[PDB]
């Protein structure tokens, strides 16, 4: 029965989807602070390329 | 009749108090137009973003650490303990309509926070603007840094996770107890008794919703204050001198365009809050000291914090019926990593002699052995980063756990060496790549000469030309140089009808030669001004 | 250079942004529109441009609206109609704000780069040392506000307004801080050998003399019976089992008198530890501590999953290599030998519970730890 | 009228502070000292008060220090030795902090008094209109910034940024504040004719047709059997007990299923309810409500506690007045009729229970109230 | 007790009168009837931060 019910756990984790957005893998921090600095860190510094001036 | 009102207004607000000399100089203050100094401006919006969305989490959590059986929506976790702080990280997540965006916004506003505060003292860093006019800003940014990094670790702390329980657990119980003369009585301040103290997490919310973010609040007005009455510095340039700022006023450009930058920063944190899940705590069970997982990782910007404690390799003193844990180790290593960022600019004057004042910023090339110094903290820092990020890049990239707990422990060593000497070598010949372009102008297609068969890459000066070929070789001015005639005045001019049809001919001619015209009046502005100030 | 008294009146904008301009130290060099030549379509294409980047961003922000209000949220079981339009929920939020404020910002920064004039202004930078009309003056307030006040004149006063603002600063702190200071070694924690301090003692320390603490295996039932006894047989060779100090008293969870008990228990952060059965074949390899070589009942070895390195649990138990690794800091302890750390961060063996069998063959503790079990701290190893 | 380029060298302390103040538009008149004649002993004695006040303020300090650090504080039950220590303990604190800083006050108050310098300095107030230059130039500023901006003849982007920022913020407002908005009419409370809300519903709502709701009486017993049933007997004349709505499935809060009900039917904010014993001689005197006229059981009235105004409990009860008083407001409701409020704010009748006696001749409620019982709001009366 | 019932009879039964959006507001603030869980936490943010920034 406990088996069962971890068999059941695993397979709702996997089939489960991602609740708000993209679910980098499952591993929080190092995923999610990879995405920060290329995803959102590409875009800020691209902005703020094209907003300001090379000099 | 709005502009009456406008004006009516004016005359107002002019009359009760009298701002128009005081507004007139902030309106005309002249800000430089560098790409390179809205890195701070990221920071900033990031934390007004933080605290937008703090507010509106806090009118749904609870800080507690009172046990509660679930009873919500979220099937996979019914009937089990939990605290009330980790039932209402839930309830936000799932009973509350956008909680979930909004506490994902609000994480990833904290993780840009980190990067756009470390990005920025990169810049600042190997710039050189922490030089005698403002090693007190620097003090003062490098302690917001640590309260940032400090304030999100409490952040993602608050929601009572196994994750950020387990994380806790170790770095905060864990280097507390170490501490030799004190540890033990910290941390029974700091938890009001064992680790599970029933106080932790709100005292933790306390610190992280009003006192940290008031110091921060505080300390960024300070630097605002600063950077807006210590004159914005700037890089070497054709008008640019230690005593001007060139660049555009306050009122016109620089303010539509910080506030369009403002609303890109927020849409692109909107948009990660969207399409990518931060902290999905639901799938992290409640915190059980016995419960434990494989990752076990904090944010980014601790994570070099705890690469330092897996690295560090396990040496413990044990004086006279005493213990001296690996914990305190990293204690030692963290706050010697502090101490040294906060006094780098005096530091840095003690070394060089540089007691100048300095409002001209310097090209990281043009800075050697600083350009080379900080790319040695990069390198450590990142290599502490993905040694705490080990376990994943073993599981996912197929190497060994203790090959790379021992690849971090002897490149903390050795990959900070060859970073230096990298950069070193590398900031000289960009220095000599400068000075190439200045003796010998712009490179460009190889010619075959008539009469022999010489191959000559036909070159552009860059200054006067003598009466042979061979030009004037100019002076370094410490602004950048056009390595690619693709950047000056040559293949510039397609036809500026749209990207379907043309326009007409005479439309094109108008619009191109007014753009010529434009750019020539801007250039001889500039080198009328340049002219001016000496000569 | 006079203030211009009265020809302001028929000074036009440009002349009085020029004086502004120069009365603050800045001078507008090049400020010209972008675009000078009238009546072009460019101008007319940019304009529609910047308008449908400003449409867009509204047309967005009227979508998160409408999102917002009428969409498919809540959470939604596993596999049930409805769970996609709830996953792609919270996205569809983040993306139409996002895509919102962005097309707006990306709007306004194209009105500036494309409509907004283009100049480079240049501001005098008055940086440092004011003149010295103003460094002397000042320092001439301060130091006749200083002198006037005749202090550094009356020193019976200079030494006692000291000695006050020290005394009450000293008070004042002591009287914040004390409230947060707590002894970490008052006696607290009821044991045989009377009160101990909360490090010293864990879920394991017998309450009285005799007691009997099974090694209670924690059930994941949602909270009635959590902890049952537990009995050798229920392990098989290579085989871990986290288990707890369960009393006959901390009986299930049904009464109200437990249920605080038993949570107790399982948030004990000394209490939860590892049963590892030892292969048979394998036994042979094992080398024991001192005073710990009785503590293994047969091929069972109970060792306290709090890790020894700043007490994560180690909970990764690895046969066939005997290795008890830890996830936090990637620590490895050889349970084969004695749980001593034979990689990372440890320095120190995990802490080996003595486990017996009582009357009926359940498995209980046969004493308490020999040594502190958490991690170390500076009052231990003595 | 020059800034003295080389004068302020030779210029004396008193002439810089008079030119600072000129420069400031201060001028500084009769700055001066306190004690002009030297030597004299008033001097001296002033000196030695100020002195006094600070070292009062300091050994003050002190004594919050060491009274902190060592005083019996902790609370000690009653009547204890130590009790009367543990009393002033706090007091002690108050008192030797307030006197430390109140003492230092005084004493720089004194030292400002006494010795500093006395000056009645006035300064130039340039309050209003700044000058025409300043306001001509700022409007100068502002409007090339607005008309150079070229806005106010793109209409297609002055419609457009309007719309979309108006869009934006209503997204963002409506994204902010549906997460707090709630539907109060949402049927959540289960109950014998379905799902109904939660003003309508209360704990003396049947949850099943033919439930039995015991007017169980909350003794004070923490926590085990809180809620016990009740019989008309236990009450006499001229006398109230509150009661709450049990259940036999709300059994005693033994178990942690109980415990849970117990609680909820104590906080409920409707559940508890007044139980009076209307005087036999009295009874010919009640007038009774439509449709409430069988509620009474003979001489017992079950009104709710909750007051019909802002629902505080209006648990003080006047016999032989039959006064059921409200203390948050001051509300009287005549309980010999039904309970109508004869003063005070309140405006409506309490709510009436059904009551009788079950099997055994325990009371339980005789159906559920035939109004909604706690204060009144929009959707009431219909 | 004594503050509960201030709570009880101003922020609950003034807010729940209010004719057109009474019980709304009421239960915005409470989110749900009177004694909801989120109460003390929500003025608690008000109290220390939010008011008082
Ligand atoms: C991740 C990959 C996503 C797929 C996109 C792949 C295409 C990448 C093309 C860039 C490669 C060319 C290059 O190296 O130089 C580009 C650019 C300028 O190079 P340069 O020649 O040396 O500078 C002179 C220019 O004239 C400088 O003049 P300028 O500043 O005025 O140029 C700006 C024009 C031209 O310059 C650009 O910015 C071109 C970038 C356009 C691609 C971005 C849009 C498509 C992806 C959106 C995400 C979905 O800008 C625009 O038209 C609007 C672009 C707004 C920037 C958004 C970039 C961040 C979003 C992507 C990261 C999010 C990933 C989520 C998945 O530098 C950049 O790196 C741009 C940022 C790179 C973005 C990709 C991130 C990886
Ligand atoms: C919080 C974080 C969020 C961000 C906030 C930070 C923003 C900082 C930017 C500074 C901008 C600024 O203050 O400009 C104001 C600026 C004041 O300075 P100013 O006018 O140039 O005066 C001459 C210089 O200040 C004379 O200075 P100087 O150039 O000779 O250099 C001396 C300088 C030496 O440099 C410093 O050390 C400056 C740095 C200060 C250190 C830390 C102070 C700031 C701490 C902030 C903490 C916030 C929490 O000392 C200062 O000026 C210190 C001023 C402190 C103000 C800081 C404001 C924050 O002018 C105005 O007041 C314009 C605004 C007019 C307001 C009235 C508008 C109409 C009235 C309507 C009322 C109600 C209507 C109903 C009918
Ligand atoms: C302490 C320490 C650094 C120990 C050493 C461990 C380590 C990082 C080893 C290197 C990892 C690599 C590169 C493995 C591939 C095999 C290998 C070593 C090849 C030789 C390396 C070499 C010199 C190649 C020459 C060409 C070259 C430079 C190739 C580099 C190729 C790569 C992988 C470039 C990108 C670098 C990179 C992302 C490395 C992994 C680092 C991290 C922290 C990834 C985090 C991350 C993970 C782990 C996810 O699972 C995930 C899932 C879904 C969405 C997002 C993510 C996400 O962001
Ligand atoms: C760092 C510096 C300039 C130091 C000055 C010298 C000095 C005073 C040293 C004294 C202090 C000491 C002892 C320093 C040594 C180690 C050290 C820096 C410790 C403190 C760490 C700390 C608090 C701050 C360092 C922050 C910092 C400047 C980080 C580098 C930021 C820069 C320039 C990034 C490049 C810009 C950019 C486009 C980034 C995005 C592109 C990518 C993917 C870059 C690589 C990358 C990065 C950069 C991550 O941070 C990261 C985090 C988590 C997962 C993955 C990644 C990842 O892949
Ligand atoms: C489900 C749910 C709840 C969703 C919502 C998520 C949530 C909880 C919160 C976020 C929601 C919100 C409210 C988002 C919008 C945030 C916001 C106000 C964005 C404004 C950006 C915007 C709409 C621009 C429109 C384009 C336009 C016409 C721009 C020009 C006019 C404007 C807006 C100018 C703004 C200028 C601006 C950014 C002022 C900031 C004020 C501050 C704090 C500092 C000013 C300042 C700056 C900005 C410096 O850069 C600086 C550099 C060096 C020295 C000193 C300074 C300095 O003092
Ligand atoms: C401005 C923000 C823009 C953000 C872009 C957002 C991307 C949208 C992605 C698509 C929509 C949302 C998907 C949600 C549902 C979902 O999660 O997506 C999985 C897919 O996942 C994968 O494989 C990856 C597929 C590759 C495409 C996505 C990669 C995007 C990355 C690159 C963005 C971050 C930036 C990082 C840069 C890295 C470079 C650093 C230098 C799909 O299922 P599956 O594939 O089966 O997952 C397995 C379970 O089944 C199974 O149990 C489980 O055990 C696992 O095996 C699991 O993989
Ligand atoms: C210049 C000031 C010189 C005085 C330094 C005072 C610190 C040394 C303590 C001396 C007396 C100790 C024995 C008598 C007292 C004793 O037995 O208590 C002990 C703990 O000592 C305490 O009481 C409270 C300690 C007071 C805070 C000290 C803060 C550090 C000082 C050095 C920094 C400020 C001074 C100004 C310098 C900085 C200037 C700034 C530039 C153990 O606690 P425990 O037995 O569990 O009872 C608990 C109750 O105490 C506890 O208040 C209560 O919270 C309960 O939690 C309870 O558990
Ligand atoms: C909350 C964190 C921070 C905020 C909000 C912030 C904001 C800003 C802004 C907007 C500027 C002017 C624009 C620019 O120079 O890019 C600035 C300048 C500066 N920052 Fe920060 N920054 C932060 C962190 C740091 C750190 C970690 C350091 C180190 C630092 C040191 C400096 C210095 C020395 C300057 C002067 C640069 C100059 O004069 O151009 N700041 N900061
Ligand atoms: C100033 C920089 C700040 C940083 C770096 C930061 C960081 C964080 C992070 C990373 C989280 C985790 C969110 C999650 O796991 O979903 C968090 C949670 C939280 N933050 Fe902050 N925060 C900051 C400011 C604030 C402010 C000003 C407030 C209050 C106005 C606030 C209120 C909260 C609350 C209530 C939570 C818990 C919500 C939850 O568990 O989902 N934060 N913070
Ligand atoms: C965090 C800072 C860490 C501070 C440690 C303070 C150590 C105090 C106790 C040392 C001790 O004598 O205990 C016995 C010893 C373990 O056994 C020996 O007698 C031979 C040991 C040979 C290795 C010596 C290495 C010394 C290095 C440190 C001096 C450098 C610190 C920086
Ligand atoms: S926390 Fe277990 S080895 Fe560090
Ligand atoms: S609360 Fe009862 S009369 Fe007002």
């Amino acid at each position: 029965d406990e088996k069962r019910d971890i068999v059941a756990y695993v397979r709702e984790s996997a089939e489960t989807p991602s609740y708000g957005g993209y679910g980098l893998g499952g591993f929080g921090p190092a995923p999610e602070g990879m995405a920060m600095w290329i995803i959102g860190m590409v875009a800020a510094i691209g902005v703020a390329m094209w907003i300001g001036s090379r000099a | 009749d709005f502009a009456k009102l406008a004006a009516a207004q004016g005359d107002a607000i002019d009359s009760r108090y009298h701002p128009s000399a005081a507004v007139r100089r902030q309106l005309n203050k002249v800000f430089p137009t560098h790409w390179s100094f809205l890195l701070g401006e990221i920071a900033l919006y990031s934390f007004i973003i933080l605290l937008l969305t703090g507010v509106w989490l806090t009118l749904f959590f609870d800080p507690s650490m009172a046990h509660v059986t679930y009873d919500g929506v979220y099937q996979p976790l019914r009937g089990v303990q939990m605290s009330r702080a980790y039932e209402t990280a839930l309830d936000i997540s799932f009973e509350v309509r956008g909680g979930l965006f909004v506490r994902q916004v609000h994480h990833w506003a904290a993780l840009m926070f980190a990067a756009s505060i470390m990005v920025h003292l990169a810049r600042i860093f190997f710039t050189g603007a922490f030089r005698r006019p403002r090693e007190a800003n620097w003090v003062i940014g490098s302690l917001l840094l640590i309260l940032a990094m400090f304030e999100g670790f409490f952040g993602y702390s608050l929601p009572d996770d196994l994750l950020s329980g387990t994380g806790i657990r170790a770095a905060l119980s864990g280097i507390t107890m170490g501490i030799p003369v004190i540890g033990t009585w910290m941390h029974w301040a700091l938890f009001g008794g064992d680790f599970p103290g029933e106080i932790l997490i709100p005292r933790l919310y306390a610190l992280h919703i009003l006192l940290i973010p008031g110091i921060i609040l505080a300390l960024i007005g300070a630097h605002l204050a600063l950077v807006w009455f210590q004159k914005h510095t700037q890089f070497p340039g054709p008008g640019r001198t230690e005593t001007n700022v060139v660049g555009v006023r306050v009122m016109p450009v620089f303010a539509v365009k910080s506030g369009a930058f403002f609303a890109m920063i927020t849409g692109v944190l909107g948009l990660m809050g969207g399409l990518l899940t931060i902290n999905p705590i639901w799938n992290l069970g409640p915190y059980k000291p016995s419960q434990v997982s494989a990752g076990s990782q904090p944010d980014f910007y601790m994570m070099w914090t705890d690469g330092l404690i897996r690295l560090w390799p396990a040496w413990e003193f044990y004086p006279f019926g005493h213990t001296i844990p690996q914990g305190v180790w990293v204690a030692v290593g963290m706050g010697l990593v502090f101490a040294l960022l906060i006094a780098y600019p005096f530091i840095e004057k003690k070394v060089t002699g540089d007691d100048a004042h300095h409002n001209l910023l310097q090209r990281p090339r043009d800075v050697p052995v600083r350009t080379a110094i900080g790319s040695m903290a990069i390198a450590l820092y990142l290599l502490l980063t993905f040694a705490c990020m080990n376990d994943i890049i073993a599981l996912k990239f197929h190497i060994s756990l203790n090959a790379t707990t021992w690849i971090g422990r002897i490149g903390m060593v050795v990959l900070p060496a060859i970073v230096y000497f990298v950069a070193y070598r590398w900031a000289i010949s960009l220095q000599r790549s400068d000075r190439e372009v200045l003796e010998h102008g712009v490179e460009t297609g190889i010619i075959k000469r008539l009469p022999h068969g010489a191959y000559v890459e036909l070159h552009q000066p860059l200054g006067p030309v003598d009466e042979h070929g061979h030009p004037i070789p100019l002076e370094y001015a410490g602004a950048p140089l056009p390595k690619r005639m693709n950047k000056l005045g040559s293949g510039g001019a397609p036809g500026t009808g749209s990207f379907l049809f043309p326009d007409p001919a005479v439309e094109h001619e108008a619009l191109t030669e007014a753009a010529h015209a434009s750019e020539h009046k801007s250039l001889t502005a500039l080198k009328e001004h340049q002219d001016r100030i000496h000569g | 250079g006079q203030p211009t008294d009265a020809e302001l009146a028929e000074m036009s904008r440009e002349e009085l942004v020029k004086l502004g301009g120069k009365i603050d130290g800045v001078e507008t060099i090049f400020k010209e529109p972008r675009w000078p030549v009238p009546g072009t379509k460019a101008e007319k294409r940019t304009e529609r441009l910047v308008a449908y980047w400003l449409m867009l961003g509204g047309l967005s922000g009227l979508a998160l609206l409408l999102v917002f209000l009428f969409w498919p949220w809540e959470y939604q079981p596993f596999g049930s109609e409805g769970e996609f339009l709830y996953s792609l929920a919270t996205p569809l939020y983040g993306l139409t704000f996002g895509l919102s404020i962005l097309s707006i910002g990306i709007g306004a920064v194209l009105f500036q780069k494309k409509f907004i004039p283009e100049e480079i202004s240049v501001q005098d930078r008055h940086d440092g040392r004011s003149p010295e009309v103003h460094r002397k003056t000042v320092a001439a307030n301060l130091t006749d506000a200083l002198e006037g006040s005749t202090l550094k004149r009356r020193k019976v006063i200079g030494l006692s307004l000291g000695i006050g603002l020290g005394a009450f600063g000293a008070g004042t702190l002591v009287a914040f801080i004390g409230g947060l200071i707590k002894n970490p070694w008052k006696p607290v924690v009821p044991t045989a050998e009377g009160k101990k301090a909360v490090l010293w003692t864990s879920g394991w320390t017998p309450r009285f003399k005799g007691e009997t603490i099974y090694l209670a295996r924690a059930t994941g039932r949602p909270g009635e019976s959590p902890f049952v006894k537990m009995r050798p047989e229920d392990i098989d060779a290579g085989g871990m089992e986290t288990v707890f100090p369960w009393r006959e008293s901390d009986g299930d969870g049904t009464t109200v008198e437990s249920e605080h008990k038993l949570t107790e228990i399982a948030m004990g952060v000394r209490n939860p530890v590892m049963l590892i059965r030892i292969k048979p074949a394998d036994m042979h390899r094992v080398i024991k501590r001192k005073g710990q070589e009785s503590f293994n009942f047969g091929e069972l070895f109970a060792y306290t999953k709090v890790c020894s390195h700043l007490g994560c649990p180690s909970s990764l138990y690895e046969q066939q290599t005997y290795r008890i690794l830890c996830p936090c800091h990637q620590s490895q302890f050889d349970a084969l030998e004695f749980a001593k750390p034979i990689f990372g961060p440890a320095a120190r063996a995990l802490a080996q519970l003595p486990i017996t069998i009582d009357e009926d063959g359940y498995l209980v503790a046969n004493g308490d730890f020999v040594e502190p079990v958490g991690p170390a701290f500076w009052e231990r190893k003595s």
